[PDB]
């Protein structure tokens, strides 16, 4: 040809770092060659050849994915099929990996004649094999061809995907059974029932556990391809062995899958099956999947009959729960604290005071953090369902204590509810035994809770009103000017920072823009650096008056102080207001 | 438990990075490699005893608890 002596020259290249370079543009060489070219000696050579190393191998066979038109189109595609075929039997599967996503591609590229003819018989080549790792990558070839081909390839690629699922190798036996899930797609009922059952069936019940496993996972997509009438007597019985299985693998399978079955399986069969089963998951050996099991609890109880609802939560499903609470595993635990509270717009008032509260509250003193912080994060809802008094007379106390938890996560949990709880509460009581609570923050040892603090008043004024800052807040605040650490005299000027937002010009420039004028003169330099910052923040509140009158001249003198950062910052204002 | 004889060093030998081990999983496998030369068939389970072939065998993933499991079969094997 042309680079049939060129590229050979590129490819026994002394060094492999650029065989990649050169297969990686193996389609310009292919625009090259003409469609008669690119099939006369192109795909002739990439065939009894090519030996490289893998890396090599699987540029080879991803290239060969985008050709179907490089030879042809569905005229020729059928002139792919066997240096794939070689490919898709390399021992390393990263290759043979992408040979079969090829093969599968350019499946579609064929021609109802062209499968018949050529795939298929591949299929059966693969799939005979003496090599596991050929029929393990013929698997993923039956899902393609079969929908368009005769009645009678279709009897022969099912047989041929039933010696599969039997397979000496469970390699195999878990790649058809993988693979039993689509496959079974494509088929129709009458199949489906006396076929992929069947093997369905014998691959759930396989010896290996790493089987049966990936059995299960095919469950729900078949019986979501049978309508009610059968399930009861296809899927079940096998569903029902697997929540018992041997490996707990399997029984994870299953609870993970959980919901997805309900879904899949039927309302009723629901409460005559699954919640019987569902219950032993729950109380199940296996934490790994007890957990699992606890995070299905609320849709599984939301997606149960409109009707027995109710009825079956309450009589099944909430002991096992109560008893979840104390499970000894840190995880469980904690999957259940944060899907639990989800339980109560479908339960009812009393029914959640009577049989949550005690849960809820078991829970926001765990010892764990994942927990307690779980709990809290649900709280806004309940406090739909019990009454707003309920939730003061039972969870406030451990809220408040929650407050002054070790672990400042959860002070922040609680932090960023107290807006919103407080709301809810009402303004006069907050004022009692809340506000307290909601200063203190402003002092915490960690960073990040103090800022959100001081963002929590800003949002509780917006909901109590600046009236209500001024004779409850602003003082306090104000007051922490005086505080000898210069720590908490900046969290002052940074309230002010925030408060003047809500605050209005009128509060601002008699209560506050006062307060931050007279620090501008704190012995700790840091203090005064802030101050700056800080008349600049609150600068466009404030009047061209009242700010050329004792900002813009206490504030100049700023320019003229030791500390550079004071400067830096000082003028910066200056800078901004016009001065 | 987990002898330093049959495998000295999790994480490691369990992929060659222990050097001049004598652990059997280090061991075994050598076997293995050598074994494939002068056959080119893919080795499996039954005629391969390595760690290697025996988590592809049950498809078990690279852990301590398939690591576990591969020493109580290779040591019902040695023993009798
Ligand atoms: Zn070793
Ligand atoms: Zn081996």
């Amino acid at each position: 040809l042309y680079p049939i002596a060129v590229l050979i020259d590129e490819l026994r290249n002394e060094d492999v770092q650029l065989r990649l370079n050169s297969i990686k543009k193996l389609s310009t060489i292919a625009l090259a060659l003409g469609v008669e070219r690119t099939r006369s000696e192109l795909l002739p050579f990439l065939t009894d050849t090519i030996y490289d190393e893998d890396e090599v191998l699987l540029a080879l066979a991803e290239q060969l994915g985008t050709f179907t038109t490089l030879v042809g189109g569905p005229e020729y595609v059928h002139c792919l099929l066997p240096p794939l075929e070689s490919l898709a039997t390399v021992e390393e599967t990263v290759v043979r990996d992408k040979a079969v996503e090829s093969l599968r591609a350019i499946s579609h590229e064929h021609s109802p004649s062209d499968l018949e003819a050529h795939f298929v018989p591949l299929v059966k080549r693969l799939a005979g094999g003496d090599w596991f790792t050929s029929r393990t990558s013929a698997c993923g070839l039956f899902s393609v061809c079969y929908p368009r081909v005769s009645s009678a390839v279709k009897a022969e690629l099912r047989q041929y995907f039933r010696n599969l699922c039997s397979d000496d190798t469970p390699m195999v036996r878990r790649a058809a059974a993988s693979k039993l899930g689509e496959f079974a797609k494509v088929l129709e009922l009458d199949n489906v029932k006396s076929e992929i059952i069947p093997m369905f069936s014998n691959l759930a019940s396989d010896e290996q556990d790493s089987v049966r496993l990936l059995a299960v996972e095919a469950c729900v997509n078949i019986a979501q391809l049978l309508p009610q009438e059968d399930l009861e007597a296809l899927v079940m019985p096998t569903l029902r062995q697997a929540a018992e299985d041997k490996s707990w693998r399997v029984r994870y399978m299953v609870a993970d899958k959980f919901t997805e079955l309900q879904k899949a399986v039927g309302p009723e069969i629901t409460k005559t099956d699954l919640v019987p089963a569902f219950q032993n998951l729950m109380k199940d050996c296996e934490a790994e999947v007890r957990a699992a099991a606890s995070h299905k609890v609320k849709e599984f109880c939301e997606n149960l009959s409109a009707d027995c609802r109710e009825n079956v939560i309450m009589s099944q499903i909430l002991p096992c729960i109560k008893e979840l609470v104390s499970d000894a595993n840190q995880h469980v635990k904690s999957a259940l604290a944060s899907v639990i509270m989800g339980l109560s717009p479908i339960l009812g008032k009393d029914n959640t005071i009577e049989h949550l509260l005690p849960l809820f509250l078991a829970q926001l003193k765990d010892e764990c953090p994942e927990v307690r912080l779980n709990i809290i994060s649900n709280l806004d809802c309940v406090n739909e369902v019990i009454g707003i008094r309920q939730l003061s007379q039972s969870l406030l106390p451990a809220i408040v204590e929650l407050a002054e938890d070790a672990k400042w996560r959860v002070r922040l949990a609680i932090i960023e509810y107290m807006p919103l709880l407080a709301g809810q509460l009402g303004v006069e009581f907050f004022d009692e035994k809340l506000n307290s609570l909601c200063m203190a923050w402003l002092v915490d040892h960690v960073y990040a809770i103090r800022e959100a603090a001081t963002s929590n008043l800003k949002k509780l004024v917006e909901k109590f009103g600046k009236e209500w800052a001024h004779a409850t807040i602003i003082p306090k605040v104000l007051a922490m000017s005086g505080d000898p650490n210069y720590l908490h005299r900046m969290t002052t000027l940074f309230c002010i920072n925030v408060l003047s937002e809500v605050c209005g010009q009128d509060i601002t420039t008699k209560h506050m823009l006062p307060t931050v004028l007279r620090m501008a003169g704190d012995p700790v330099a840091n203090v005064r650096f802030n101050v700056a910052k800080s008349l600049q923040k609150i600068g466009p509140i404030l009047d061209n008056s009242t700010l050329q009158s004792e900002v813009k001249p206490i504030l100049e003198k700023l320019t003229q102080d030791q500390d550079v950062d004071v400067k830096y910052f000082a003028q910066e204002a200056l800078t901004v207001l016009s001065l | 438990g987990v002898d330093a004889m049959y495998c000295k060093q999790w994480p490691e030998c369990a992929k060659k990075m222990s050097a001049n081990c004598i652990c059997l999983l280090c061991l075994l496998r050598m076997k293995h490699e050598n074994r494939k030369l002068y056959r080119k068939d893919p080795l499996v389970w039954v005629d391969c005893y390595c760690f290697d072939c025996f988590r592809m065998w049950f498809g078990l993933d690279l852990c301590e608890g398939t690591l576990l499991l591969w020493c109580d079969i290779i040591g019902q094997t040695t023993y009798r």
